[PDB]
């Protein structure tokens, strides 16, 4: 069915230019807003840019504006100029449709590695590593500087999970709902500033790192990354 | 009679006695008939429909301005309101005629498009509204020059609040007045002739209602011509006489000036004769009445 | 062949004729009680305040 | 032999009439006369869902009282967002002739149909991100007039071949068919219990079916002309049918006859859509007379006139929470009223 | 407006799509087709279980033709769907009074009081052959005149015209031989006539 493939990585000398191509197949890519998320080799996920359906609006991160360019035959392109020393990362192509009751950030691309030679909303994760055993209950909480309870009443807190060696997948969106394909064990909670994703009857396949997102306003910020290791 | 100077130009004007004995009766009759028509038309009130509505609005504005003309006439050529009132009154009249004539020719062009070329793309409401607004704006832009003119001016026992004076200089107003008949007459005649030819050649002329439609689309042009031709031909006579004989003498011009004003009353009565286009044209309005 | 649908129609009528009927006044009273019991939960007959009305 | 059967049927009908008359001790009006009238009820046009380019024929409120789906002759079934007037989806109909709409209780499926003799089931939560036809149900020899979901799996459709059927979207076959009607079955309304429903046909009669057993449990009569709308009372023990004779009656399941008749001398156009309120005190019934009247369901007198449409209203829908009412006229404008 | 801006963008995009679809579809002209069974509808469909839609294009007009005769139900309950039709094409088989009754029923309906009905006579040659041996009084006993094609056809024309009552509608009768290809031109001219009549109506002048 749905499958996202991208390529265009490799070793690049500093100050060069490259093009990353996101190839989309198996879905109506014309009516979806493809995002772009990078991951540091030993840190949490970071945001790059966002292009809507029909290229109506385009946004960039703080340290990405001007240097990069995002454009979309069912193919998405990202133009790169003057790569810095820290621009090396694994780049993910993320699909998302926006309507009432939709599930943004539901699917993520495979990811391509790449190597080189103050007023924004910030969210912090109190803990980084929490030992847990199968069959128990684990609680992961992250806080935000600005209350996410918007005017309409919807709170924009997302929960992401990636298993080791796998691209992240959506677990809980809007802090209350459950994404399709996610078992009933996972459950969200919290309101305003405090949030908590409660897991009951933990399975051995749920180990990994948990990242919580906000979607109140661009740029999007991620959590530090809470890793739930076995035992 | 006499002579006066103005606008750096020997500029001749009179004040006779028939005017007060001729103009105000027909003026009042036209005013009352036109108000009784257009008030009900506006109260009861598509591209053609909005064009007719705009024509009715222009007619209403003209007939609101008209009693000021009545007051000027009854006072034996004595305007006492002042500078601004005279300037705005001339501005508004000229704007109202121009709008009435131009929207009449726009309506005729719309009929020509909707009769002989039914499948053309021109056959939205927003585009019609912006077209009407652009026409109003261009009318204001063409008539703005009258607002800068200074009036009233005082000679003898009168003040003058006139733009239609027998006056040597070739004002842009005169060219505008000549054009507003020269061009719309041609457009109206061409559209009407094409509509008649197309409707006759389609064999659909056997219907009695088609015959009534033909008669109405002809009589609208007939009334337009019979109400606007004498004024422009008197303008031509004035131009020729001032030309063939300069302004050395104004003695002969009193009769032609009286004729000028009594035929300038035909524009006001043409404005007052709007209900022919509206009510008798379609049976729907008699049903509403 | 009319006998088949005639029999079907008559058996339908006789099956329907055996349905028990309760007193009309009792049913009307029950409907009245139900209507009265939910008068405070109907935001149409009582104008909803603009504070809680989402169609502001 | 046929004469004897006809005589037996006539005797049974006379027995039905005698039994119905014997139970009518009193009337609803002289029981409700002791209640305080609601008085004048005024509501304003809160929203106007502009965007349609053809005549609107149906509008079904979602189970969450926020999503409204409407279909028109333009061939599009746009699922609106009532609170903020946003348009969520634009369903491309295979054929422009549509006469019915439905919304799933879970919001997953949207049903449409018309003169094409085929009831189509759409899927809203497809993984590909676009709306796709889940099943094209066929088997009706007449136009489908009204379709409703019992749940996400089974649909009941009232068609124009004097037959109402209970489909199965999973397999696409008629699981159970209800027959017995004489004229066109132009209306349908599933009960809140969802174990039974009614279908007011064109023969001036509304029959009460049973979904499980598939037999005509009870029948009603008394209307003068065709029935164009029907809907249950919220209690589930009564329903209101809107005839084409400028009158709508309130039948009772237990009584088995009409209780109160809603007529007034200044009405001449037939009903097009009739639906109760959440508490059942009002009866918001659309009319073909350019208007939309709301009546007191008990005192049987008018409480207001919802005149806000430039054409005849073809549907009426009250939200499950009762917070708003929607009327879809033929002027391509859908309005949300509170 | 956290992410409702994207919802507004989607709403604007689909609204623009609907507007473009409406503009594209407004150029087509719809013509409802009626008639008896085997009355010559099929032959004119060929010349150019639900409702059958036929579309043909001529002189840059997209003509949509609907044969709704396959609806085996009451005509009253669904005739309001075609209220906005430009014209109604009627087909009559001359090889054989049911068509007369159907025309009378459809002419005086409340939804078709302002739409002109085009009447097409098929099987002209077959009728001319049959009239040479069987007098026209067999089908229509009230007829009294010479037994020839020229006056019998005129009599049928007159009796079909006599069934109308509205003076705001006209019947554009033409006669077809079931083999000529000129039917499309006749239909196009009739549609243009009706369109310009409606345009004159809209200006408040006809
Ligand atoms: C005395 O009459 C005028 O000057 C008015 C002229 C006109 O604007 O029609």
């Amino acid at each position: 069915d749905v499958q996202l493939v991208e390529s265009g990585g490799g070793l690049v000398q500093p100050g060069g230019s490259r093009k990353l191509s996101c190839s989309a197949s198996g879905f109506a890519f014309s009516s979806f807003g493809m995002h772009w998320v990078r991951q540091a080799p030993e840190k949490g996920l970071e945001w790059v840019a966002y292009i809507s359906s029909g290229s109506g609006t385009i946004y960039y991160a703080d340290t990405v504006k001007g240097r990069f360019t995002i454009s979309r035959k069912n193919t998405l392109f990202l133009q790169m100029t003057s790569l810095r020393s820290e621009d090396t990362a694994m780049y993910y192509c993320v699909r998302s449709i926006y309507y009432y009751g939709s599930s943004p950030f539901d699917f993520w691309g495979q990811g391509t590695t790449l190597t080189v030679s103050g007023s924004d909303i910030v969210m912090t994760q109190a803990t980084s590593s929490v030992p847990v055993t199968p069959g128990e209950s684990v609680s992961i909480s992250c806080r935000s500087s600005k209350s996410l309870l918007h005017s309409n009443g919807n709170t924009y807190l997302y929960w992401f999970l990636q298993r080791p060696g796998q691209s992240p997948q959506l677990l809980i969106y809007r802090m209350s709902n459950l994404a399709s394909g996610v078992p009933d064990r996972f459950s969200g909670s919290g309101s305003g500033t405090a949030f908590t994703l409660t897991i009951s009857r933990l399975e051995a396949e749920d180990v990994g790192v948990y990242y919580c997102m906000q979607h109140l306003e661009y740029p999007l910020t991620f959590g530090a990354g809470t890793k739930l290791e076995l035992k | 009679d006499h002579f006066l100077e103005i606008d750096k130009k020997n500029c001749c004007v009179f004040r006779d006695d028939f005017i007060v004995k001729v103009l105000p009766p027909v003026l009042g009759l036209e005013f009352i008939f036109g108000l009784l028509g257009n008030g009900l038309a506006l109260w009861i009130f598509k591209s053609s429909r909005i064009f007719l509505f705009n024509l009715a609005v222009a007619d209403f504005l003209l007939i609101i301005c008209l009693p000021f003309l009545m007051d000027n006439y009854v006072r034996r050529w004595d305007w006492k309101f002042g500078d601004i009132p005279c300037r705005l009154m001339l501005f508004m009249l000229a704007m109202n005629r121009q709008g009435s004539i131009i929207f009449l020719t726009v309506v005729a062009v719309d009929r020509y498009f909707r009769v002989v070329h039914p499948h053309h793309a021109l056959n939205s409401n927003r585009t019609a509204a912006i077209i009407s607004c652009l026409l109003w704006g261009i009318t204001i832009g063409l008539t703005v020059h009258l607002l800068k003119k200074k009036m009233p001016i005082q000679n003898g026992g009168a003040n003058l609040c006139s733009s239609f004076s027998i006056c040597h200089t070739f004002q842009w107003h005169e060219a505008m007045f000549l054009l507003e008949f020269f061009l719309p007459l041609g457009i109206i005649l061409f559209c009407s002739a094409r509509i008649i030819w197309s409707l006759r050649q389609r064999q659909m002329d056997r219907h009695a209602k088609i015959k009534r439609a033909i008669t109405f689309i002809m009589v609208v042009a007939i009334v337009f011509v019979i109400c606007f031709l004498p004024s422009v031909v008197v303008r031509i006579r004035i131009f020729w006489l001032l030309h063939t004989s300069g302004t050395q003498n104004c003695e002969v011009y009193r009769s032609v000036d009286l004729a000028f004003f009594i035929t300038l009353s035909f524009t006001y009565m043409n404005s007052m004769l709007d209900p022919v286009v509206y009510y008798f044209s379609s049976p729907s309005f008699p049903n509403f009445f | 062949a009319s006998i088949a649908q005639a029999r079907k129609l008559v058996e339908q009528l006789k099956m329907e004729a055996n349905i028990d009927r309760i007193k009309v006044s009792k049913a009307a009273a029950d409907l009245m009680a139900y209507c009265e019991a939910h008068a405070k939960e109907d935001p149409l007959l009582t104008p909803v305040p603009a504070s809680e009305n989402p169609f502001r | 032999e046929l004469d004897q059967l006809r005589q037996e049927a006539e005797q049974l009908k006379n027995q039905i009439r005698d039994a119905r008359k014997a139970c009518a001790d009193a009337t609803l009006s002289q029981i409700t006369n002791n209640i305080d009238p609601v008085g004048r009820i005024q509501m304003r046009t809160r929203r106007t869902l502009r965007g349609h380019l053809a005549k609107i024929y149906a509008m079904h409120w979602g189970t969450d009282s926020r999503l409204l789906v409407s279909a028109s002759q333009d061939g599009k079934l746009i699922i609106w967002d009532s609170y903020t007037t946003n348009k969520v989806h634009a369903i491309p109909l295979r054929s422009s002739w549509v006469m019915t709409c439905a919304y799933a209780p879970s919001g997953n499926y949207v049903a449409c149909g018309g003169l094409d003799n085929i009831c189509s089931i759409y899927n809203l939560k497809t993984r590909e991100g676009n709306v796709r036809v889940s099943r094209e149900l066929a088997g009706h020899t007449g136009y489908l007039s009204c379709c409703r979901f019992l749940d996400d799996n089974q649909i009941v459709t009232s068609s124009g071949d004097t037959t109402c059927a209970l489909w199965d979207i999973e397999t696409g076959q008629q699981t159970t068919t209800f027959t017995g009607h004489t004229g066109d079955v132009m209306s349908l309304s599933l009960a809140p219990d969802t174990r039974l429903f009614v279908s007011g046909a064109c023969d001036a009669s509304a029959k009460l079916w049973d979904v499980r057993e598939g037999m005509c449990r009870q029948t009603f009569t008394g209307h003068e002309s065709d029935i164009n709308a029907i809907c249950f009372f919220p209690n589930g023990n009564a329903f209101a049918t809107g005839s084409d004779d400028a009158t709508c009656r309130l039948f009772d399941l237990r009584a088995d006859q009409e209780l109160m008749t809603y007529s007034h001398d200044n009405i001449i156009c037939g009903i097009t859509s009739v639906s109760f309120s959440k508490s059942g005190r009002l009866l918001l019934a659309g009319y073909d007379d350019f208007n939309c009247n709301v009546w007191d369901a008990l005192k049987a007198d008018r409480a207001g006139v919802l005149a806000g449409h430039d054409n005849r209203v073809s549907c009426l829908g009250v939200t499950d929470d009762g917070m708003a009412v929607a009327t879809g006229s033929w002027d391509s404008f859908l309005k949300i009223w509170n | 407006s956290a992410e409702e801006r994207a919802a507004l963008e989607r709403s604007k995009a689909i609204e623009k799509n609907l507007k473009e679809d409406g503009i594209s579809a407004a150029k087509d002209v719809k013509l409802l087709l009626l008639g008896a069974d085997n009355s010559g509808k099929s032959t004119i469909v060929k010349q150019m279980t639900g409702i059958v839609e036929t579309h043909f294009t001529f002189k840059n007009l997209h003509f949509r033709l609907f044969d709704v005769g396959g609806q085996r139900s009451e005509r009253k309950k669904w005739i309001h769907c075609f209220e906005d039709v430009t014209a109604i094409i009627f087909c009559v088989d001359l090889s054989d009074h049911e068509s007369l009754m159907l025309f009378d029923s459809i002419c005086n309906n409340k939804f078709f009081i302002d739409t002109s009905i085009i009447l097409f006579l098929n099987k002209k040659d077959l009728f001319g052959e049959k009239i040479k041996k069987s007098p026209l009084t067999i089908c229509f006993p009230e007829y009294t005149g010479p037994n020839t094609y020229e006056d019998a056809a005129a009599y049928i024309q007159a009796q079909f015209e006599s069934k109308n009552r509205s003076p705001n509608k006209e019947i554009y009768c033409h006669m077809t031989c079931a083999t000529d290809t000129n039917n499309a031109q006749v239909i196009f001219d009739a549609v243009t006539d009706i369109i310009i009549a409606n345009n004159l109506r809209g200006c408040g002048l006809y």
